[PDB]
């Protein structure tokens, strides 16, 4: 019936001036922007049929034309930008605001789904949606006693949405719009399904990432306890945004950082720092480097925990990118900690990995190296144990590591390992 | 992000 | 001392 339609039949339908003809044509729009294999988005647009299909949304009294003139938007709207500003400039924004008070549960979840892909766009289309008063009736849909009274899906599409409201950057969103999607991000955090706990999470990793001021608005609502909850789930696709939300607070401040080792979130990295995905254990690495970049009091909760042998595991063994990660958590960690504690550290055998990375063809890792190698020397001065060090270095062939940096392109590189030589190995 | 409804 | 995820990756 509407199966295989061709787009200039699905014009010559929209234009009789049939309803009936319209949403038959209108459901074959919709069967075709629906298609996995090279829906004809582009030739829908240059028939002009955008305009005509947000016209339709306003057809209260067809709800049918309604349901699928926002299918057919939504597909259109989720493709790239310039496809999601044809819907926009069609005027469709004001006309999905709308049909989020339509009785049918169906077609206020096609303009939940259409306003996320709008909104997801970028921030110009997130902040317009915004000034077109979309959070209130979102918000509205949510307002009830018990979440697990509404659909699944239904449920799992506004979080998605809410998401959508909270990402980008430059700018990120408006103040205002965060603290009234907040409270209701914090009730989906606490929901039992797993999509509704990944996308509630990505949302708070999103309003994480940015100024203290930004952190601080997300740690004052209390949702630390729930993320490092959150941060020890079976799913992995509740993990990663947990752990990227937890990773940008340690970014704060110290006293936002504190919130985060209160809530047991030290308990929980033996398993992220020994993850078998590798993206995890990066970012529990980035986590524990920024940790450590922290006050001696917090590096003391991160050596009482028994983190240090793990910080030792992944600079031994892991992708290159984790191992950068590490040698940065060791850097930070020798720059703001005790003699005791830089001790602890050497004792624990971080020498021979951070001797084997000098040989990694990255001047990065190799100047924060060398950093950290200069710290725990500055350690060794002050108990007079800076020979037993260079005996160390040499042991496990980092000498020969080093007096090769000597002669290395990059100034800093060169300098560095210059002066080592020259105050501990001459 | 964007999702289409198939 | 401390990197954003950006400064980091």
């Amino acid at each position: 019936g509407t199966v295989n339609w061709s787009v200039e039949d699905i014009v010559k339908g929209i234009n009789s001036n049939n309803l009936e003809s319209q949403l038959q044509a209108t459901q074959a729009a919709r069967k075709l922007l629906s298609r996995e294999k090279q829906p004809p988005i582009d030739n829908i647009i240059r028939a002009g049929l955008i305009p005509k299909f947000v016209s339709f949304l306003g057809k209260t009294d067809c709800s049918p034309i309604q349901f699928e003139s926002a299918w057919a938007l939504t597909n259109i709207a989720s493709g790239t930008s310039e496809q999601t500003k044809a819907v926009v400039d069609g005027g469709a924004i004001p006309a999905f605001i709308s049909l989020l008070a339509s009785p049918h549960a169906h077609i206020s979840e096609q303009a939940v789904w259409a306003l996320g892909n709008i909104a997801g766009d970028g921030s110009a289309f997130r902040d317009l949606v915004i000034k077109h008063g979309a959070i209130d009736p979102l918000l509205a849909l949510l307002a009830v006693p018990d979440l697990s009274t509404l659909a699944c899906g239904y449920l799992r599409n506004l979080t998605w949405t809410l998401s959508n409201l909270c990402r980008n950057k430059n700018p990120a969103p408006p103040l205002d719009a965060v603290e009234q999607i907040l409270p209701t991000l914090v009730r989906l955090l606490h929901h039992n399904d797993p999509e509704v706990l990944a996308d509630s999470c990505w949302a708070i990793s999103y309003l994480t990432d940015g100024p203290n001021e930004r952190i601080e608005m997300v740690v004052k609502k209390g949702v630390v306890p729930q993320l490092v909850k959150l941060l020890g789930a079976t799913e992995l696709p509740i993990v990663t945004p947990a752990l990227r939300a937890i990773g940008n607070i340690v970014t704060g401040t110290d006293e936002q950082t504190q919130k985060v080792i209160d809530a047991g979130a030290l308990a929980v990295f033996p398993s992220l720092l020994t993850n078998p995905k590798t993206n995890i254990q990066k970012e529990a690495t980035w986590t524990m480097s920024n940790i450590t970049a922290g006050r001696q009091d917090q590096i003391q909760q991160v050596v009482n925990h028994g983190l240090v042998p793990f910080l030792v595991g992944v600079l031994s063994k892991a992708d290159f990118k984790t191992q950068k990660e590490a040698a940065w958590a060791i850097t930070n960690y020798t720059s703001g900690g005790t003699v005791e504690q830089i001790v602890y550290l050497v004792h624990c055998g971080i020498i021979e990995p951070l001797m084997n990375l000098l040989s990694a063809k990255d001047t990065k890792i190799i100047q924060v190296i060398l950093d950290a190698i200069s710290n725990i020397f500055q350690a060794a001065e002050k108990l007079g144990e800076t020979e037993k060090l260079s005996i160390m270095i040499e042991e496990c062939g980092g000498l020969d590591k080093i007096e090769a940096l000597q002669r290395h392109e990059n100034e800093s590189v060169y300098k560095a390992s210059l002066n080592l030589i020259e105050k501990y190995f001459s | 992000r964007k999702r289409t409804w198939r």
